[PDB]
């Protein structure tokens, strides 16, 4: 479908661009356990 | 001696007080630096586009 030319008389195939994409990383909230508490002793002075 | 046991207990108040009030400033400033890279974020990608 050219010219005389040679040149193309149809317009060209023509290509919308990818959009970049929005980076995304992995969140994550802090896990752990508390601590038990050690044994128990009464001890040499008095509570106050 | 009761006064000197409540000015103690006061004292640590006093303690907790000052901790707090800086863990809530501290807080609220990590806060912030998150706000404002979550938007350095959304910004780059206009400028990219």
């Amino acid at each position: 479908n050219l010219s005389i030319d040679g040149q193309p008389l149809s317009l060209p195939v023509f290509a919308a661009p990818a959009d970049p994409a929005a980076l995304l990383s992995a969140a994550a909230a802090a896990s752990g356990g508390s601590k038990p508490l050690p044994s128990a002793d009464i001890p040499a002075m008095r509570f106050p | 001696q009761a006064l000197d046991s409540a000015r103690s207990l006061t004292g640590q108040l006093m303690q907790f007080g000052s901790t707090l009030l800086g863990l809530i400033e501290r807080r609220d400033a990590e806060a912030m630096s998150e706000l404002l890279q979550n938007q350095a974020g959304e910004l780059m990608l206009s400028s990219l586009r």
